[PDB]
């Protein structure tokens, strides 16, 4: 057969001319049956067609074939426990997207495709199953139905060979979990390879730390259930005894600096090994060979042991290496972000040597901000120049307009709600606003405020707020009267230390006082000020306009931000009038507290906390009645009611009324002890501990000697004393603390409570 | 989904005969602890501790005595008592999670000896000649002498990334012993040293792990999880006949029939002489079974509801149905000597008529 | 005891 | 003023005096940059000159300055140096 | 959504994209485009739907169609249309909704200028060759500015070496512009402050020369 | 959002201007990567150029 012509059937699609360079034939040339077996696998092979046909016909080599549908409409059902996008994402795989063409036969692929993902997501007994519909013009659509099954959890966690510790102490720090109580917040039983594999490094890490240098582990197997609900853990290890340090020596390229090195590597005899401590010395050889300009120091560690002496001597490499530096740092994916918002937060100089703990250190810093999902960073050699680098930074930024809600209780103030709206990078320039508000039992308040923190690249901050405030003083359980102010201020932040940083500023308020009821101690300040009210009426008003001076001064030195065991943290403010103004007065205050560790593990702990506070007027006028100090409470001294400590008011026409004073003073001393009653497990999450409070509130300007027939509130001498127990932990409505304390030196206008707690942030 | 319980008359009313709690019972974690009988006396044991041996008519109580350690601030630790409960001769043998294996004497069920093995110990242990064989989860498998306990000979054996929780009880043939394994693979050693004579694959995610073994007139029965039932030889792994059978419970032979539960929860029967189906009884389907026993003339079958059923093998049909206890069934029953024992989830130990 | 606000406390002795 | 918590703030080249010892009148631009390390910066106006700089400016003190420039012949070899260890 | 012949799909489409919203106008043109890929009115098609994209603000989508076009068929008569509408494409990601915006990434605007050049360098005689110079002399401009505002921050920060680079850069980049005229005395404060008097005196002719 | 930018406006900017040499003095030298093509006719500029396709 000779090919006279080639003649199409079904090519609705695919192009002819497409077809007739993609076959092995063309015209005139001698065919077989060979040649046309040739030619239709061919055309097979293409993949453009799942139904080729052809014939020898009378004068042309016929092809008669359907092409592959083509794939029009992807939908899905029943797979609401994964997103829609995951599941596109997951089918990118197989050729499996719109506008492309399949086949029937390939469905298969795609049931064990999406079977294997979800086993990935943990949902061992899921199922899956796909109908397919065809379209004219060959088209096809197709839909997916999904069942989620159950996914598995984890049901126990073993270790098996350890006889230095508990088993229940070694769970406690991994990341999985195999128990979990319904008040408590320790997370959750799923199971994750990467999980695993950081826990198995922490278990490494736990032995190395304390002289096990012969620590392995064997072998780890991980098991499933039959009705694959439940998952087994087990891992084998084997320690050995634990070593000393017998020394350590130094040797290669150092450049010169080997005297300061080795007066930085020296180790006192004695002590256990510890590779905490190895890492940490071999870190600040890395750092102080880097201020010396180098770019890229490199060290390495082996250790040498004596299996006699049970000893183990310390081997270490330096390798100094060369000077790099940064003719440029650049910037991408900031679209709304200044560049200067990004760039102030760098510790790398550009035009100066690298250093490559600075950019690491610069990218923490960036990420710190909050503005960016993520931060990448790339150090890429410029052409031609041997020793020139540029460093890039990626980023993508993120929504940060939010407004937030909560609640919560307590005995201090009864039922408490929190609303507001933030916004943290106003028009990427990053300026902070937001408006908050808080109402309680006795108080009700709204603020909205604005912030440039830099307004001097130092770090120097500037910032202001607008507020009003609602005070009604009968239901807080003092005197009765109201007081309704507004006002404006302005302050400077500036720090001066990594620890400590100043404050100062300047503010506005307007006050107006109603309903008060006719006391002496309120009525001397009314005296003063020289105004002349009746007695025997409720219905008086006083209004009042000041200026104020405000200053500040915070440290803090604190371990960590949540159950500290050691530092220090101390906080001092101040307020003075300038002239002009109505009142004449001044205040200041301080309060202490700090950690002592008593253990080396640091589980048992003393706590010791005070506060201070004074104040007094300029000259003739005497400090507001709306400023005084109060004492008593949960957050003050356990085991009195709220505000009950101090002076006692007395009308006009003696009762349990307080009304506060003007001085105050106030000490505790606490102990923390571990829990005794909760399982290992989870048992660092609870904090259990016993303390003893005592403090007092005097009024320095009470005349005594005119009011013979009631005590003396100007003396400092009357102290209170409470001792008791208090616990917190994290329960899943929020921060949680309970106290019972009872009073063991009260006198006679004070009422105590014996029971008090709070949860959620109030 | 899990069938509804089916509707049965019954032929005959069985009731309880005795029942007497046992501390805890295994709790909601898979084990293979179970009760044992022989010479008319019944040994139980809870996963914390408390081995206790109780009377096989009245049910009352002889010794107990509890392994756990009790030093603390008012706290103790369990020693999770998972390997099942085996009685030859004068002492009771018991693994554990802890990879310590507890030799109990019957007198009194003060220790005799206890070794430490290469890991934990979750097989049923089978005594032969002096010489007791544990099947860890690492893939060690162990044999302790049994008189002093000490460690006679060790054999390894592979394990896959991921398997099914449990281990295969060995069995014993002419001298050499046949244990199942975690790849899909049989596997014989000789008793006296450990030298492997053959081995043979069995098996076609990829999971395929054993259940005990099976030997009767020269031939070897196997089962596998998601994979074929098979016939060996035992003088070589050579295969005669197979079907497209798994399960991870346990089958009897009797005769010239085999009877197995399916992994599907599906009962039912097949012939020695050739993988041919006699009936099949598929209406307990994704219900959590048991694996079967033989006693009284039928087939019992617990349930994890909580349910017994009594299945006739002459042709496959339901005969009684029983409520027992709340807490569900999920270990083997055991049966000897005229007597039915159970022992739930819960520690209640059961007697059944 | 009285119901003061919402917190539950002694206005007696 | 210096009480604020400033970063540390480094500028130009690093030099030490046993690279900068290792100038001698006559070498190429090739060992010279093979000795100290090419320059961050040059006269761009049209002379054949190189600006070696060592700024410094650490923590709580004042800033230390060094500079050392090199002037090339149009045939790339060294002709005069000038090296002024302290700031005006 | 209604299924209809070609002919008067078209009809419908261009009656109602020619003036109305787009919103609807897209919506047919893609029904079209998936039911009848393959056919005569192909081209109008896809240059259609890059039109309704462009002007409908779907940014991305208008990329993907112009990319999958110029690589499809580049041998096309009305290419250089399709090769500025993409440097339009490019140019309208440089802004969004004033406060100046040449301190933010500047890549849209690289790109955009890149892709100008490419169009008034291949075609000289077509019709759109003075809006895309009129645009592409703003984007040199405004790449400028940013150089400049970088330099502007290194001379507040205090680091010398970095403004002296920063400014001779774009002294070599932008030899012609307003930010390089008024960014090259920020050169002579870093040069005077690193007690370069040689080299201040000489910067200081060159703002003594130019006005 | 940012719809403004399809019916774009005020594109247009300041000319450019030549830097002066000195005497005794010569300037760097240009990349020459951003110089701008020279160009020759007119034509529409802003609004007067049709965007509709052909
Ligand atoms: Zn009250």
């Amino acid at each position: 057969f000779v090919v006279k012509d080639i003649h199409f059937e079904g090519l609705q699609r695919v192009a002819v001319g497409a077809a007739l360079l993609s076959m092995p034939v063309r015209t005139g040339d001698t065919v077989n049956d060979e040649d046309i077996s040739n030619t239709i696998r061919a055309l097979f092979a293409t993949g453009n067609f799942e139904d080729v046909r052809v014939l020898r016909d009378g004068d042309t080599l016929l092809v008669q074939v359907k092409e592959r549908p083509t794939i029009a409409s992807i939908t899905f059902s029943g797979n609401k426990s994964v997103k829609d996008d995951m599941l596109k994402q997951n089918l990118e795989a197989s050729g499996v997207r719109v506008g492309e063409s399949l086949d029937r036969t390939t469905i298969a692929d795609i049931e064990k495709g999406l079977e294997d993902f979800y086993y990935s997501v943990g949902k061992y007994s899921a199922s899956v199953k796909a109908v397919v519909t065809p379209l004219p013009r060959n088209r096809v659509d197709l839909k997916l139905v999904f069942q989620e099954g159950v996914s598995a959890e984890i049901q126990q966690i073993n270790i098996v060979g350890n006889h230095a510790f508990t088993t229940d102490e070694l769970i406690s720090h991994f990341q999985l979990r195999d128990e979990v109580p319904w008040w408590n917040v320790v997370g959750d039983r799923k199971y994750q390879k990467q999980k695993l594999a950081g826990d198995l490094e922490t278990l490494r890490s736990y032995y190395l730390d304390r002289g096990y240098a012969r620590f392995n582990i064997d072998s780890t197997q991980v098991s499933l259930t039959p009705d694959k609900k439940g998952i087994y853990v087990t891992v084998n290890i084997t320690e050995g005894d634990q070593y000393k340090l017998s020394g350590v020596e130094v040797s290669g390229n150092l450049a010169g600096h080997s005297a300061e090195i080795e007066q930085l590597t020296k180790i006192e005899p004695g002590e256990l090994y510890n590779g905490t401590k190895v890492t940490k010395m071999e870190d600040d050889i890395k750092k102080l060979l880097g201020r010396y300009g180098y770019a890229y120091p490199r060290v390495q560690s082996m250790p040498e042991i004596n299996d006699a002496d049970k000893t183990v001597k310390l081997r270490v490499n330096v390798d100094a290496g060369n000077r790099f530096y940064v003719r440029k740092i650049r910037f991408e994916g900031n679209d709304t972000s200044k560049d200067a918002v990004l760039r102030r937060e760098m510790r790398q100089m550009e035009g100066a040597w690298l250093g490559s703990d600075l950019v690491d250190q610069g990218k923490e810093r960036l990420n710190r901000l909050g503005f960016f999902e993520t931060v990448d960073t790339d150090t890429q050699r410029v052409p031609g120049s041997p020793d020139q680098v540029d460093v890039v930074y990626k980023v993508k930024e993120r929504n940060t307009g939010s407004f937030n809600f909560g609640i919560g209780y307590g005995t201090e103030s009864g039922v408490s709600f929190q609303a507001g709206v933030q916004q943290d990078n106003w028009l990427g320039t990053g300026y902070a606003v937001g408006i908050n508000g808080t109402k309680n039992d006795y108080q009700t308040y709204a603020e909205l405020s604005v912030t440039n923190p830099y307004f001097t690249v130092d770090g120097v901050s500037l910032g202001g707020r607008l507020f009003y405030n609602d005070f009604q003083a009968d239901d807080a359980d003092l005197s009765d009267y109201t007081n309704k102010s507004y006002g404006t201020d302005v302050t400077l932040g500036f720090p001066i230390n990594e620890y400590n940083s100043l404050r100062a500023g300047l503010g506005y308020v307007h006050n107006s006082l109603s309903n008060m009821q006719p006391q002496v101690a309120m009525w001397r300040y009314l005296y003063s000020m020289g105004e002349h009210p009746s007695t025997s009426d409720q219905d008086n008003s006083f209004k009042t306009d000041d200026f104020t001076f405000n200053y500040g001064w915070t440290y803090n030195k604190l371990d960590r931000g949540y159950f500290p065991t050691d530092g220090s943290r101390v906080n001092l403010t101040g307020k003075v009038t300038i002239p002009g103004s109505d009142n004449e007065y001044y205040k200041v205050t301080l309060d202490t507290a700090t950690y002592v560790p008593i253990d080396d593990d640091h589980k048992w702990v003393v706590l010791g906390r005070t506060r201070w506070g004074y104040g007094d007027g300029l000259g003739g006028k005497e400090m507001p009645f709306y400023e005084n100090f109060y004492a008593g409470g949960s957050s003050t001294v356990r085991g009195f009611q709220s505000n009950t400590i101090g002076p006692k008011a007395v009308y006009f026409p003696k009762s349990d009324d307080a009304v506060g004073g003007n001085a105050m003073a106030v000490a505790s001393l606490e102990f923390i002890t571990p829990t005794p009653f909760i399982s290992d497990k989870y048992a660092n999450s609870v904090r259990t501990s016993f303390f003893w409070d005592m403090g007092t509130v005097w009024d320095t300007n009470w005349d005594s000697s005119q009011y013979s027939g009631y005590p003396d509130y100007s003396d400092p001498s009357n102290i209170r004393m409470s001792a008791g127990i208090a616990l917190q932990w994290m329960s899943p409505l929020g921060p949680l603390v309970f106290s019972y304390a009872q009073p063991f030196k009260k006198y006679d206008g004070d009422k105590a409570e014996q029971f008090q707690f709070n949860i959620g942030k109030t | 989904k899990m069938s509804p319980l089916p509707t049965v008359e019954n032929q005959f009313t069985p009731t309880t005969a005795w029942s007497t709690s046992v501390g805890s019972g295994i709790g909601n974690f898979y084990s293979n602890l179970h009760p044992a009988l022989a010479d008319n006396v019944v040994y139980a044991a809870d996963r914390a501790g408390l081995v206790k041996a109780l009377n096989a008519d009245d049910g009352k109580e002889i010794w107990s005595v509890s392994l756990a350690e009790k030093d603390g601030w008012f706290s103790k630790e369990p020693a999770l008592l998972s390997g099942g409960v085996t009685v030859s001769g004068g002492h009771v043998y018991i693994g554990s999670e802890k990879a310590q294996v507890y030799a109990l004497n019957t007198s009194d069920g003060t220790v005799a000896w206890q070794t430490k093995v290469a890991g934990e110990a979750l097989s049923r242990p089978v005594v032969s000649d002096g010489l007791v064989l544990i099947h860890t989860s690492n893939g060690q498998l162990q044999a302790l002498n049994e008189a002093d306990g000490a460690v006679k000979w060790t054999v390894n054996l592979d394990m896959p990334s991921l398997s099914l929780r449990g281990e295969s009880a060995p069995t014993t043939a002419f001298g050499a012993a046949v244990v199942g394994g975690d790849n899909g693979r049989v596997s014989a050693v000789l008793m006296e040293q450990g030298q492997m004579i053959w081995q043979q694959r069995i098996s076609q995610r990829l999971s395929d792990v054993d259940t005990t073994p099976v030997v009767v007139n020269g031939v070897v029965f196997a089962l596998a999880y998601n994979g074929n039932l098979t016939a060996l030889d035992l003088r070589s792994g050579q295969i005669m006949w197979k079907r497209e059978l798994g399960s991870v419970n346990d089958f009897i032979v009797d005769g010239n029939r085999i009877y197995l539960v399916d992994q599907n929860d599906r009962v039912m029967a097949l012939t020695i002489d050739g993988g041919v189906t006699l009936w099949t009884q598929s209406d307990l389907l994704h219900r959590l079974l048991t694996s079967p026993v033989l006693y009284n003339g039928n087939l019992v079958v617990g349930d994890s509801e909580g349910y017994l059923h009594w299945i006739n093998v002459e042709d496959g049909r339901f005969v009684a149905q029983q409520k027992v206890d709340s807490s569900g069934f999920q270990t083997e029953p055991v049966a000897a000597d005229g007597k039915l024992l159970i022992q739930a989830k819960d520690g209640t130990v059961y007697s059944i008529t | 005891f009285a119901a003061h606000g919402s917190r539950y406390h002694r206005h007696c002795g | 003023e210096r009480v604020v918590y400033r970063p540390d703030i480094n500028q130009g080249n690093y030099l030490t005096a046993n690279d900068v010892s290792k100038i001698r009148v006559g070498m190429t631009q090739q060992q010279v940059a093979y000795a100290l390390g090419t320059p961050l910066m040059s006269d761009p106006f049209g002379t054949n000159t190189w600006f070696y700089v060592f700024r410094q400016q650490p923590g709580h003190e004042g800033v230390t300055q060094q500079t050392l420039t090199l002037t090339f012949n149009s045939s790339g070899v060294l002709t005069n140096i000038d090296n002024k260890p302290a700031l005006s | 959504v209604p299924d209809n012949p070609p002919n008067e799909i078209y009809a419908t489409a261009q009656q109602k994209l020619q003036d109305g919203n787009w919103r609807q106008a897209i919506t047919q043109l893609e029904a079209l485009d998936n039911r009848y890929p393959f056919g005569p009115y192909s081209q109008q098609v896809q240059l259609d739907l890059i039109y309704a994209y462009y002007k409908n603000a779907d940014l991305p989508l208008a990329q993907a169609a112009i990319d999958r076009f110029i690589r499809l068929n580049p041998t096309h008569p009305n290419i250089d249309y399709v090769m500025y509408m993409r440097g339009l494409t490019n140019m309208a990601l440089d802004d969004s909704a004033g406060v100046d915006r040449s301190d933010r990434d500047p890549q849209h605007a690289r790109a955009a200028f890149s892709d100008f050049s490419k169009l008034v360098r291949g075609y000289p005689n077509s019709q759109y060759t003075t809006d895309a110079t009129k645009r592409l002399v703003f984007l040199k401009d405004r790449l400028a500015k940013y150089e400049y505002s970088v330099a502007e921050y290194y001379t507040e920060r205090g680091a010398w070496v970095a403004v002296v680079n920063r400014v001779e850069g774009m002294l070599r980049d932008y030899p012609d512009t307003q930010a390089t005229r008024d960014a090259l005395p920020l050169m002579e404060n870093a040069y005077r402050q690193m007690q370069m008097n040689a080299q201040a005196e000489k910067v200081a002719k060159i703002i003594a020369a130019n006005s | 959002k940012r719809q403004v930018s399809g019916d774009e406006a005020y594109l247009e900017a300041a000319p450019l201007a030549e830097l002066h040499a000195p005497a005794g003095m010569i300037l760097p030298v240009t990349s020459g990567d951003y110089a701008i093509p020279v160009t020759n006719g007119s034509g529409a500029v802003g609004k007067a150029l049709d965007i509709r396709p052909p």
